[PDB]
């Protein structure tokens, strides 16, 4: 049961994390009208 | 682990490196005057 | 000189050659989406009855359990929860979580990060393709319908309980047991739910009728006139002009849309802005602001009641009510 | 057997979503 | 329950809380005037 | 003077309506 | 209409008119000062002596006898003068602020660029707009330490909890360990919990608002000090619509937490200005009938929780974590002590229960803020989606539509 | 109580109208008519080219 | 010019037949529809209905009688 | 032209202020005698003498209870004429048995017909085809099944719905309560239709708002059908078909609902699930949401049957009224 | 002749004298006018 506890943070902190380093990851630049 | 936050540290630090990897080679130390940043280093 | 994992990982994640467009909206709409829709799927086919009541009378709602697809739902939490997180893990067994209705707080809470997730996911894309980012704002308001539905009204009520149950006759129970205890119906804002709901379709199908109406030939004599229109094709499909000859014609010349832009803009926001008001007035009525109170409202001289039609609402509010407080004295 | 018709009969149409998603007919734009 | 050297200012109390709204429709009648310029 | 179709359609339509104001007025001034 | 604005849109064209935005927002403050002043003395003028404030409609009455300000112990309203001079301060504030904006709006500088540099601002320069951000972040600090007199030396706030009933209580030893007040913001948001809802006493209130304070303060002079960092600056977009964007998303998030919080707290929202809460007021009905049944000669009205716990029974028991002054004398460790009942029962307890079960065609004021603050929460959630989705398009340049002649789409790869 | 005639009901009214669906289609694709991205018909009997051709 | 003088006559007058139309008790007479006192009587307390389909007309009139 | 057959027709096609054309000698005098006839009602018009209830201006009501309320129950189907053996030519007494009520649904249903051989008249003059009138074609089976066919069905014009706002919030709780309106697989079919209706106006006017062109056509296509392709996996790329299926599913929706209610017209209804009511009787533990309607079902009938059918002289003691204290 | 039927004739009557032939006699009238 904790086991499973901890199995479930892990997975829902991993998917947070990628979201937000994502959007940490210069976002605004990649878009189709970009400067250069 | 009675307290679970290091799930939470353990997990934020092995993508927030791999994050760290990637803004190695960003050349963001120069100022732009801009709405946003289009400088994005690609390919190391 | 070698390109990091975080680049091609981010180059992958934000891609637009994908067939479904993942972004970093969809890293948290696919997997909260994906584990909610297995859940409902399990839950679905084969679950215990949950005692949702509290007095130990469970309501079943499973396939395998003698339902159909019309009554299978998944049961509500139930009431001795309340408002209470209720993960598997702070559940001393699996039937005792399965008893208590945990499946439809695990589905709901994934649905609604997916479902928020995914407004964001459409503006990702919006901004990908170079587009403008307001399809996401128009997908607002039926999420803030089942944010009321599901969260926002356990929360006003004190409980998960008296959410919707993810089910047909579920969701009928849920309208009359609003109704009985809120009056909905007289309330202004599913007033202008129904308007919107009700005006959405007349003008989809006007709008339909008349591009449909006014296309120009392009196929042979039984030939599909869809063919007639070529995927990427610069030109019109449809003569503008005498569609709206026709609906100038049909009520009064001043009020056909003389521009397209203006016409498809009232297009997407008349049922969007209904369905927003329709959802405050769901959420507002979860915090016992109910709809208009009309009861007794004429009297004779002599102070003897007579009824309107609001009365006889009233009194089918009445049965429901009483029919819905099961032994609460 | 009922419950076994109702869970063919779901599990069909989302067998039939899933082809209608992933092999529908390619988009190609005319020149 | 007013105090009472300012009881005589009770009618214009009242009114008070409008003022707000129709600042909103000053707005409107202002570009109404002005044409919807 | 003016008893065309444009001033049977709209006459129609007003003189009802002054009417039934009027009416709604007094209704609003009965003692109930 | 030569700014790209038509005349519904029309307050956009002062994006970049600095002077002019300046006017509009201090002119849109007097106005809020304004229906301050305006309200209290509208509440004042029809305030009835001998009823509660929660039945005479009182919104803004209710928040100023929290701070303790005309009360009395139990929470008798003793003198309306200090809500007058309260509602007249506000009234003379407005007047001035009225003029400050129209001036400013209509007379002043149209753009304070060339003139006053101090003052003048782009919406890129990254170093300036912190500045801003900065002085106001101090200047919320600073009123955050204004609280901090209030309970502390200046009177002292309408402690709910007080013995008795309730009284004006002078503070004097703060929660300032910083474990127990961001465990409140770091609480669970579910039924037990409740986040930072359920602040339970005005020691913890104060110590909460000494740490935001402080916070606040610090933040404010290292905004003004330094500027965004390389990760800062490649994430945000900088922009006025961005920036409205960003505090539309937190004002949205205020706005509800707002209306859940007077829906639900007991503390910075006591029940005899704003009225009981609904769980409050359904076990107000249990207690007050439980009182009725002990009286005129027990497990047809309390249940055995499976946690150890005594509570009340029936549709009730879901509100089985609702706190309130009147009901912690009788509560033990345990929960509901039947020796307690019996005995340790007070007049003071059984007649706010009495009062509480017929207040549960009335609208309460809790159901009225939450209601309101709710809809004005949710609206500026889906103004935050709306500015933030056009201030990133027109940062990136397609917020006018698709060029004709570049589609990005027609440049990609099919999909299949 | 299985109600048989529902069974053949449920059954039957499923299978025929997807084998009447699902013959319609495969004949349509060795006529190569079984896309909508392709041209309106250059002759009667003749499909027009697709829009890849 | 005429346009005006007539809708300020005529468009007055109308308002006006309304008004007197109501306050006069003309409109209860004209459709049927009972004053806030003559909803009972004394003769009668519960709900007058009418239960059959050719004697409608001669059940209302020995039933709204005085 | 040449005879008089054809200055008519001219006259009656010349462009003026309101198109007329040989449709609108049905449809303006039946159009405005149904509108006319229900603000008539609703103002001065009471339903004391068929319902108990008051339903007018005049006796208080205000415009959310006001309503053209149904014939007695007495009249049956009764075409209720002026000049009928009801009223004898008796206006007043017309008024008080519900005579309006007939009038204002025979001419609006003239009226419905005259507006829809409108919209065929004018996409013959303009010269477009006459799919506005097919989706047209969507309410008037509304109106048709709802206010006259399920009457008809029924004992009398007495449970057909009223023309009120709150007397059709009555009809609604009286379906559902009598029929279980809701679980019937018609309106199920309705629904999807009306609510998909309102997302098909959502979506696409969101899409060509958001897919423009800055400024042939005005919005990017294949723009369009690359967002929706990887947003929702499927999207449209045929213009022609995106604006047929907006006709469509809300007129589908109005005709599949319709075929329902024919159906409740001869109490031919979806109440119950008869495996489940017998396993429910044998095994009183066994409850289900359905289970659970069914009885909200019947404390509709029950409470509302004495003042919604005052004819029938219900007398219903408190013994027999269901109630949720004894289960 | 009952009653209802000279009703109903009555009616039928009536129709054609102010409906019909009224409407139709307007008709002719403006339209070999205009
Ligand atoms: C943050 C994450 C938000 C998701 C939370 C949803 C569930 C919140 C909940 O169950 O809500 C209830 C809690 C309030 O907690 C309550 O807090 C109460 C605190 O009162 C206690 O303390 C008080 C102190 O005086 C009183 O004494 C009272 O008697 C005593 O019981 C009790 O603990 C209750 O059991 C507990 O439920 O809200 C909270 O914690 C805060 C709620 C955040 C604001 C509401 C979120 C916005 C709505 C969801 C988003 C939808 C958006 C729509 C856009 C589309
Ligand atoms: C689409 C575009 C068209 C849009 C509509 C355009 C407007 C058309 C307007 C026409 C509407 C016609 C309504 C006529 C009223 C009606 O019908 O009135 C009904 C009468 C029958 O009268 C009823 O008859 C019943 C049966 O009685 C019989 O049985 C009784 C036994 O107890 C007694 O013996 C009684 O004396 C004896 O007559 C009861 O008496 C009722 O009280 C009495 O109202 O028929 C009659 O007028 C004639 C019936 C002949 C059939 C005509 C078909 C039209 C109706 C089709 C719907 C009926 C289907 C029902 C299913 C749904
Ligand atoms: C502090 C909040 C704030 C601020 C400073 C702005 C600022 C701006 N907005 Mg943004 N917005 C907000 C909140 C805000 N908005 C919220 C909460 C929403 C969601 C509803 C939006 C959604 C929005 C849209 C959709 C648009 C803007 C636009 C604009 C710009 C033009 C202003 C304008 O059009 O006024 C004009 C004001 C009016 C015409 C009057 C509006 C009154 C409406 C019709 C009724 C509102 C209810 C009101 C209380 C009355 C109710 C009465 C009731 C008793 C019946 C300006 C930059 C425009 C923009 O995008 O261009 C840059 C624009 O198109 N906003
Ligand atoms: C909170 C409300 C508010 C405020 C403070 C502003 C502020 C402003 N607007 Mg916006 N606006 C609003 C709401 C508001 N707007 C709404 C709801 C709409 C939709 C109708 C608009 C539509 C709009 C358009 C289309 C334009 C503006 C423009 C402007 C700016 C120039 C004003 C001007 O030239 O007026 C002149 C007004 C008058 C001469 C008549 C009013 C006279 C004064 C101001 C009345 C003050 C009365 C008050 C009691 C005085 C107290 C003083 C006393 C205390 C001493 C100004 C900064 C313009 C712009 O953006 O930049 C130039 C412009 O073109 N607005
Ligand atoms: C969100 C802020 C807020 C809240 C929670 C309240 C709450 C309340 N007010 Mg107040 N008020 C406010 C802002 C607020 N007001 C504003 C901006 C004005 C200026 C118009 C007023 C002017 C005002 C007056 C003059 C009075 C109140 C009164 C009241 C009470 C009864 C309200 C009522 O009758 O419903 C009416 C409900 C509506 C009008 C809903 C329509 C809202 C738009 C919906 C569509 C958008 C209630 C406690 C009354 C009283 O009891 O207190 C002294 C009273 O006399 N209000
Ligand atoms: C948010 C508040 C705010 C801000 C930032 C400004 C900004 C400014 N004001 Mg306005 N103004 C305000 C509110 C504000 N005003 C109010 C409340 C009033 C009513 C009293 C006025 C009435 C007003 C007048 C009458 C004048 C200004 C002036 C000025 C400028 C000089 C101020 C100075 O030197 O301070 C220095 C402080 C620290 C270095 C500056 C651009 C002057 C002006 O606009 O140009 C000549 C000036 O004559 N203001
Ligand atoms: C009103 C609240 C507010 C706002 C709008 C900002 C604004 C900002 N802060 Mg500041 N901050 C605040 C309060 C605020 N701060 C307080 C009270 C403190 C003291 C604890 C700080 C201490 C702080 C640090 C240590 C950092 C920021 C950073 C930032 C930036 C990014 C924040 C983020 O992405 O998450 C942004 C410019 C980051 C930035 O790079 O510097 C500007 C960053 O590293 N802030
Ligand atoms: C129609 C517009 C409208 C109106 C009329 C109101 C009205 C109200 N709101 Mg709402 N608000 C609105 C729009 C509105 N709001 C919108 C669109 C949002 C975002 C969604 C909000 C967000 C919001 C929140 C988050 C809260 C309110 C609250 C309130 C209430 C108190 C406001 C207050 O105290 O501010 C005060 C603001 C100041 C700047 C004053 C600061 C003074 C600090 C010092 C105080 C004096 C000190 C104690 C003593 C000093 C002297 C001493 C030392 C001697 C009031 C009824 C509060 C409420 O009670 O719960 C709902 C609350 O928590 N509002
Ligand atoms: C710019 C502009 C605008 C805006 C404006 C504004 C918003 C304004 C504000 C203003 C203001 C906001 C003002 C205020 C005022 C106030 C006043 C003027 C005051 C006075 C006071 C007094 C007089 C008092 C007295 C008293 C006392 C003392 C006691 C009691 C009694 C009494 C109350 C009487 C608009 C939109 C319109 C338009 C455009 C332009
Ligand atoms: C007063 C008081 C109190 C309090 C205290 C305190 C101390 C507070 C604080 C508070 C806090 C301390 C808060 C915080 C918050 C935070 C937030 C709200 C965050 C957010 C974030 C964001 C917004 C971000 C985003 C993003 C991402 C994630 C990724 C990338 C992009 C971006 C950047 C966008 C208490 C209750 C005790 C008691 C009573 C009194
Ligand atoms: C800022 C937006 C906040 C949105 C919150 C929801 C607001 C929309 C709710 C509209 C109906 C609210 O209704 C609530 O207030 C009305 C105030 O007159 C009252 O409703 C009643 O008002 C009058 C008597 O007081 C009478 O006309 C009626 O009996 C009835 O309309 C009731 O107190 C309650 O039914
Ligand atoms: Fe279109």
């Amino acid at each position: 049961m904790f086991t499973l506890k901890i199995l479930v943070y892990t997975v829902v902190i991993f998917f947070i994390s990628l979201f937000t380093f994502g959007f940490l990851s210069s976002d605004p630049s990649r878009n189709p009208n970009r400067k250069d | 682990d009675d307290s679970l936050g290091f799930v939470l540290i353990g997990v934020t630090a092995v993508i927030g490196l791999a994050w760290a990897q990637w803004q190695s080679y960003q050349d963001d130390g120069d100022d732009f005057f801009d709405t946003y940043d289009s400088r994005r280093a690609a390919a190391a | 000189e070698s390109a990091s994992f975080w680049e091609q990982f981010c180059a992958w994640i934000t891609s637009t050659e994908n067939r479904l467009y993942i972004g970093w909206f969809g890293c948290l709409m696919f997997p909260t989406l994906l584990t909610a829709t297995s859940a409902y799927i399990i839950a679905f086919i084969a679950a215990p009855p949950v005692d949702i009541d509290g007095i130990r009378e469970p309501v079943a709602g499973s396939l395998l359990y003698g339902n159909n697809i019309i009554s299978g739902a998944v049961v509500p939490s139930s009431n001795a929860i309340g408002v209470h997180f209720y993960p598997i893990w702070e559940a001393a067994s699996i039937d005792e979580w399965l008893y208590n209705g945990g499946p439809y707080q695990l589905v709901v809470f994934h649905f609604f990060i997916g479902v928020c997730a995914y407004i964001g996911r459409e503006w990702e894309l919006s901004y990908r393709l170079g587009m403008r980012p307001w399809i996401c704002v128009a997908f607002s308001a039926p999420v803030a319908a089942a944010a009321a539905v599901f969260v926002i009204y356990p929360i006003g009520q004190g409980s998960f309980s008296d959410g919707m149950p993810l089910g047909i006759s579920g969701t009928f129970n849920f309208m009359l047991v609003f109704q009985a205890e809120h009056n909905i119906l007289m309330h202004p804002f599913h007033m202008l739910g129904v308007a919107g709901v009700f005006g959405g379709s007349l003008f989809s199908a006007m709008h339909g009728s008349l591009v449909t109406s006014s296309l120009i030939r392009e196929t042979s004599e039984n030939e599909s006139l869809n063919y007639g229109y070529k995927f990427g094709q610069e030109e019109e499909t449809y003569n503008i002009v005498a569609a709206h000859g026709y609906f100038g014609r049909l009520i009064f010349q001043y009020a056909s849309f003389n521009n397209s832009r203006a016409l498809h803009f009232f297009l997407g926001a008349w049922p969007v802005v209904g369905i927003w008001f329709t959802a405050m007035g769901v959420a507002t009525m979860a915090f016992n602001l109910n709809g208009f109170n009309f009861n007794q409202s004429v009297v004779d001289s002599q102070g003897r009641v007579i009824n309107t039609w609001a009365d006889i609402l009233n009194r089918s509010n009445l049965g429901m009510e009483v029919m819905h407080e099961r032994n609460a004295h | 057997m009922e419950a076994l018709v109702y869970t063919f009969l779901l599990i069909g149409t989302l067998i039939v979503i899933f082809f209608a998603i992933f092999f529908r007919d390619p988009p190609r734009i005319v020149k | 329950a007013l105090p009472e050297p300012y009881t005589a200012f009770r009618p214009i109390v009242d009114v008070m809380p409008a003022i707000p709204v129709l600042f909103l429709l000053l707005a409107f009648v202002w570009q109404a005037s002005v044409g919807f310029r | 003077p003016i008893f065309t179709f444009r001033w049977l359609t709209i006459h129609a339509l007003a003189v009802p309506t002054v009417f039934f104001l009027g009416a709604i007025t007094s209704m609003q001034f009965i003692q109930r | 209409e030569s700014t790209g604005f038509a005349w519904w849109s029309g307050n956009a064209r002062l994006i970049n008119v600095s002077g002019k935005l300046l006017g509009a927002h201090v002119a849109h403050a007097g106005l809020m000062v304004f229906w301050c002043g305006a309200m209290t003395l509208f509440e004042v003028a029809h305030y009835i002596p001998e009823k509660p404030l929660y039945e005479q409609g009182c919104i803004l009455i209710p928040h100023l006898t929290t701070l303790g300000w005309g009360v009395g112990p139990g929470g008798e309203v003793t003198d309306v003068y200090p809500f007058f001079v309260v509602g007249v301060l506000h009234l003379i504030s407005s007047a001035v602020l009225g003029f400050g904006g129209v001036y400013h709006s209509l007379i002043g500088p149209d753009t304070l660029e060339e003139s006053f540099p101090f003052f003048g601002y782009d919406w890129r320069d990254k170093n300036k707009m912190t500045t801003i951000l900065g002085i106001h972040l101090i200047l919320l600090g600073i009123g955050s330490f204004l609280l901090v007199a209030k309970a502390c030396f200046v009177g002292g706030l309408y402690d709910t909890w007080a013995p008795g009933g309730g009284d004006v209580r002078i503070v004097t030893a703060p929660t300032l360990n910083p474990l127990i007040i961001f465990g409140y913001v770091l609480k669970s948001p579910f039924g037990g919990d409740g986040w930072i809802i359920s602040v339970n006493n005005l020691e913890d209130l104060v110590g909460g608002h000494i740490w935001l304070g402080f916070l606040c303060v610090v933040g404010g002079i290292w905004h003004i000090l330094t500027k965004p960092f390389a990760w800062a600056r490649r994430t945000f977009v900088w922009s006025g619509e961005a920036y409205l964007s960003y505090s539309l998303a937190a004002l949205s998030v205020m706005g509800l937490t707002a209306s859940v919080f007077v829906w639900y707290n007991n503390t910075a929202y006591p029940s005899e200005f704003f009225g009981p809460t609904g769980p409050e007021a359904s076990q107000s009905q249990a207690f007050t009938f439980l009182v009725r049944d002990q009286r005129l000669g027990l497990g047809k009205y309390l249940m055995r929780s499976p946690s150890g716990e005594i509570i009340f029974g029936g549709e009730t028991m879901r509100f089985w974590d609702m706190r309130a002054p009147w009901v912690e004398p009788l509560r033990g460790p345990n929960g509901l002590d039947l020796n307690k009942i019996r005995n340790d029962i007070q007049p003071w307890q059984e007649r706010r229960a009495a009062e509480y079960m017929t207040h549960a065609n009335y609208v309460s004021p809790r159901s009225w803020l939450t209601t309101s603050h709710f809809f004005l929460g949710f609206f500026l959630w889906v103004g935050h989606l709306w500015h933030a989705g056009r201030a990133r398009a027109a940062a990136a340049g397609f917020e006018k539509g698709i060029n004709r002649e570049n589609e990005p789409v027609l440049s990609m790869r099919p999909l299949d | 109580e299985v109600s048989f005639g529902a069974f053949l009901a449920v059954i039957l009214g499923l299978f025929i109208p997807v084998v009447f669906l699902v013959t319609l289609y495969i004949q349509s694709e060795a006529q190569g008519t079984a896309t909508n991205f392709r041209l309106p018909d250059k002759a009667p009997g003749v499909p027009g080219d697709r829009y890849d051709a | 010019i005429r346009y005006w003088i007539i809708h300020s006559i005529t468009i007055p007058s109308l308002f006006v037949a309304g008004f007197l139309f109501v306050s006069t008790g003309l409109a209860y007479d004209a459709f049927g529809t009972p004053r806030p006192n003559e909803y009972f009587t004394q003769d009668r307390q519960q709900i007058p209905l009418v239960n059959d389909r050719f004697s409608a007309k001669q059940e209302l009139e020995d039933l709204t009688k005085g | 032209d040449r005879g008089v057959f054809d200055l008519i027709d001219d006259w009656l096609k010349r462009d003026r202020f309101v198109f007329v054309g040989w449709s609108g000698l049905l449809l303006f005098p039946c159009a405005f005698l149904a509108v006319g006839g229900w603000l008539t009602g609703i103002t001065f018009v009471t339903s004391w003498y068929t319902h108990g209830l008051a339903s007018s201006f005049l006796e208080g009501c205000n415009f959310l209870t006001a309503a053209v309320s149904t014939p007695a129950n007495s009249m049956g189907h009764s075409l209720l004429l002026l000049w009928g053996p009801e009223a004898q030519g008796d206006i007043t007494r017309w008024f008080q048995i519900g005579g309006l009520w007939t009038f204002v649904a025979l001419h609006g249903s003239f009226g419905v017909i005259g507006f829809c051989l409108r919209q065929f008249e004018i996409a013959r003059l303009v010269g477009i085809r006459p799919y506005n009138a097919i989706a047209f074609s969507g309410p008037i089976a509304v109106f048709v099944t709802v206010f006259l066919v399920y009457p008809l069905g029924q004992a009398s014009w007495f449970f057909a719905p009223s023309f009120g706002v709150a007397a059709i919030f009555r009809f609604l709780l009286f379906l559902q309560g009598f029929h279980n309106w809701t679980l019937n697989p018609f309106h199920m079919m309705g629904v999807a239709g009306i609510l998909g209706g309102a997302l098909l106006c959502a979506i696409h006017g969101a899409t060509v708002e958001n897919t423009l062109f800055e400024d042939e056509e005005t919005y990017s296509m294949v723009t369009a059908n690359r967002f929706w392709s990887q947003i929702f996996g499927v999207a449209f790329s045929n213009k022609r078909w995106l604006h047929f299926f907006m006709l469509f599913v809300p007129v589908a929706g109005m005709w599949t609902s319709s075929l329902g209610i024919v159906g409740l017209a001869l109490n031919l209804r979806s109440y119950d699930f008869v495996s489940q009511e017998l396993r429910a009787a044998e095994d009183p533990e066994f409850e289900t949401f359905y289970t659970k309607n069914n009885l909200l079902n019947e404390g509709i009938r029950s409470w509302m049957a004495a003042q919604d059918q005052p004819h029938e002289n219900f007398i219903f003691p408190e013994e027999v009224l269901p109630r949720g204290n004894a289960l | 002749m009952t009653p209802s039927l000279s009703a109903f004739l009555s009616s039928v009557i009536l129709a054609v004298v102010i409906i019909v032939i009224p409407i139709g006699a307007a008709l002719v009238f403006v339209s070999t006018s205009d």
